[PDB]
């Protein structure tokens, strides 16, 4: 809501989430805490629209816009757990950083095979 | 009609049952979710002119009407093993199941034969398209699976060699 | 039903070795999807061959599926498919290529098959 | 399936995979140490050939059975197998071809022999049936030529005592680090030079004791060398083909990994939610 | 006496609990399904002469009574961790894994031994058989040990060849 009065501005944000899985697990709790039944994985019955009502304030505007960077982690390193599942539906592009590039000194680390954008 | 996604109206669904506290099902989706796809794709139906009398009240008569449907669905890791999947497959008549391997080696659109079917058939087709094109895609479930298999060498290559570049070129 | 003294013993000994050469095949496959299909024994490599024969032999076209693909349907009667099976199994049919099982009647089919590639 | 089921054989594949990247590690020095050993073996043969050449097809062209094409009526294979497995299909092509070509030769009705190098082919063709008469097995990576002695001196008293006739030896070529191609070579009756020693006219060598008896220790010595090279260089293939073989095989685990992994997560994410569930609706 | 199917008991045990609202324990078993079984197949027992001599108030005298129990349980796909077999292989004396990859194999009856045990042995065995019965023990444990070896065979030394090849023989 802050990126958001900068954007009526007139101008373009950029907007960081330093890790869109922990917003996904404290609504995890949240529910829990209200006794709600569990959903597919123990997540929230409420997970795919708590996701959405945020990722879909993040868009361009006849006024401006936001740009979003969203640090992104998978369990298990499952990308079909619901949480990434449901996250990947909303991301426009994908940079992966590799530390093999970094141990060949090369900076930004950013592996340009495994990096997407649709 | 074209439904863009049946895959997520089966998890709004899902959320709205769970909040009733219903009790869930396999993959925690409520009992009645076939029930949910069938009740509405068992409504795209082609009509008998009597029935479009009955209904129109006789205004008009003797045109037979008709409502396509295609739902889309999407998969996990393209597993169709899976709940919500099968439970579609298990109404809708065909079946085009668009591959991410073959997506990926630009091979586009990326229709895996083998997997899918046009239960329908023949009958759909303009006799000259029926002709024409008569089994090819069990051919084809057969050319994948070979050249899958015989991974090592082209060898027993009686017509391999026509048959896989046959099968190439037509992909 | 599949007991010998409710449908004869020739019957009973065709099904149970059928079942035996795809069941020993199925305890390949693992092997050959990691080392590939050289490292098999000479007399492996046969019992390979002849499931896949056998495997072929099995699919049957038919009078309702004739719409899906153009294949006229086929009935075979229990005489020759047991007659079929036992010639696969004992290894008279080994000089045919897969192909020519796929999709046919009575064995004498997949002999003709066989001359058209 | 089970989560803990699938683990454990994500582990027992991961492993397969290790060992079979150690055995590529191992073909592909061993193909390196074989095929230099394989170099030092040229010249032998080569200043030997030269030799037989000179007494052979040179001025006053010496007589001898070896070097003359007496009609065939039995026919003769040196054959040359590997002693251990996963060298992919190599063996069992080159004896596919032994067999094309020796059946041909049994069409039009004459006899054939067997003398085996390595225990492969010793094991298949007693399975075929074939008449073996003489074997040397177990020779690994240290083929001596004191051991070659044996059943080429077979082949050879076989020949010269006038029982065989036209004689050959089957290996694998190593023409490239990825490529090896089965070949059937004859060996005696000698083959025919390329070359002309028209040019070594203007000399002639002072034979002691005298040329007869001396060119056929040289013809027995040449056939020697052939042989053994056939051994060197099958070997270089067989460590070769090993190496291409363990590289596929690690391959084709690194995708079994793939297809096990995607398994055991669909078999975890529904255990917990079959737990969660029972124990949720279990609460009244 | 043979006890066909006490996976059925316990599912029609399930249901009548489950309509009286009881507790559900794991998959949606009661808590008490061990101490169903339990006091069933404890009364399968073997009896001393002076029980008998006083039940019957004499008229029997030296004799032993005895009744067996061959109860019967139906695994999913091979697991044994399921709550009806963990109860029932914990009350039990012995089992006999039937396994169906042996049974399409034609070993028939398809008894896997070393996975199955017998905890009387061979004090309920006739003492030629008892004799007889360890070194087939001994031969089936050998050739379990070197069956990892069997699909390289002709690679293997003859020494073990010997051993894998008679381990064939018995089985």
């Amino acid at each position: 809501t802050m990126a958001e009065k900068f954007r009526d501005e007139g101008r373009d944000v950029l907007l960081f989430v330093d890790n869109i899985y922990r917003y996904t697990l404290a609504g995890t709790e949240v529910s829990a805490l209200l006794g709600r039944m569990p959903s597919a994985v123990g997540y929230q019955p409420t997970l795919a629209e708590e996701m959405g009502v945020l990722q879909e304030r993040i868009t361009s505007t006849k006024t401006g816009s936001i740009t979003s960077v969203q640090a992104v982690y998978v369990p298990a390193d499952d990308l079909t757990d619901p949480s990434p599942a449901t996250t990947f539906a909303h991301l426009d592009a994908t940079v992966v950083l590799s530390r093999q590039i970094a141990s060949l000194g090369i900076y930004p680390a950013v592996d340009p095979l495994d990096s997407t954008s649709r | 009609i074209i439904y863009d996604d049946l895959s997520k109206q089966a998890v709004a669904y899902r959320q709205i049952s769970l909040l009733l506290r219903r009790p869930p099902g396999r993959e925690a989706f409520p009992g009645d979710v076939f029930y949910l796809h069938s009740r509405l794709l068992e409504r795209a139906a082609r009509v008998n002119a009597e029935y479009v009398e009955a209904f129109t009240k006789g205004e008009v008569k003797g045109k037979t009407g008709s409502l396509t449907a295609l739902p889309i669905i999407e998969t996990q890791a393209g597993d169709v093993s899976a709940f919500v999947p099968t439970n579609v497959i298990s109404i809708t008549d065909g079946q085009i199941f668009l591959e991410t391997n073959l997506f990926n080696a630009g091979i586009r659109p990326a229709v895996n034969p083998g997997i899918s079917v046009s239960r329908v058939g023949g009958a759909a087709q303009t006799k000259i398209m029926k002709k024409l094109s008569g089994g090819i895609r069990t051919a084809l479930a057969q050319y994948r699976e070979l050249a899958a298999f015989s991974q090592f060498a082209s060898d027993l290559d009686d017509a391999t060699r026509k048959q896989l570049d046959h099968g190439q070129k037509v992909t | 039903q599949l007991d010998p003294l409710v449908v004869g013993q020739e019957h009973y000994d065709t099904a149970r070795g059928v079942q035996s050469i795809l069941q020993r095949y199925q305890e390949l496959k693992d092997i050959i999807a990691i080392l590939g299909m050289d490292e098999l024994s000479e007399e492996d490599k046969l019992v390979v061959a002849r499931a896949r024969k056998i495997q072929r032999f099995l699919s049957q076209p038919f009078f309702v599926a004739e719409v899906f693909t153009g294949s006229p349907g086929k009935y075979v009667s229990l005489k020759d498919t047991i007659r079929g099976f036992k010639g696969i199994m004992e290894g008279e049919y080994d000089h045919l290529p897969e192909q020519a099982f796929y999709m046919v009647g009575s064995i004498e089919e997949a002999v003709e098959k066989a001359k058209k590639l | 399936a089970g989560a803990k089921d699938i683990r454990s054989k994500i582990a027992s594949v991961q492993n397969t995979q290790k060992i079979t990247k150690a055995m590529e590690m191992v073909a592909a020095s061993k193909m390196r140490k074989s095929q230099d050993r394989m170099a030092a073996s040229r010249p032998y043969a080569e200043t030997m050939r030269k030799v037989i050449g000179h007494l052979a097809h040179g001025n006053l062209e010496y007589k001898h059975p070896y070097l003359e094409d007496r009609d065939v009526k039995r026919v003769g294979y040196l054959v040359v197998s590997t002693d251990r497995g996963l060298a992919g299909g190599l063996n069992i092509n080159l004896f596919k071809k032994l067999l094309a070509e020796m059946k041909t030769w049994t069409d039009k009705g004459v006899q054939a022999d067997l003398a085996m190098i390595g225990s492969k082919g010793v094991s298949f063709f007693n399975s075929v049936g074939g008449n073996v008469v003489a074997q040397v097995t177990g020779m690994g990576d240290n083929p001596s030529l004191s051991e070659l002695i044996g059943p080429v001196k077979v082949m050879l008293q076989a020949y010269d005592e006038g029982r065989l006739d036209k004689l050959y030896i089957v290996s694998n070529k190593f023409i490239n680090t990825m490529s090896q191609v089965p070949t059937i070579s004859q060996l005696l009756p000698l083959p025919a030079s390329d070359d002309d020693d028209l040019k070594h006219k203007s000399w002639d060598y002072l034979y002691e004791p005298d040329p007869k008896a001396l060119l056929d220790t040289l013809l027995r010595r040449y056939v020697e060398s052939q042989v053994y090279q056939g051994v060197v260089e099958n070997l270089a293939s067989e460590q070769a083909a090993r190496m291409v073989a363990m590289k596929a095989a690690t391959d084709n685990g690194g995708s079994l990994i793939k297809e096990l992994q995607l398994v055991y997560n669909k078999a975890r994410q529904a255990s917990i939610t079959q737990e969660l569930t029972e124990i949720v609706s279990g609460a009244a």
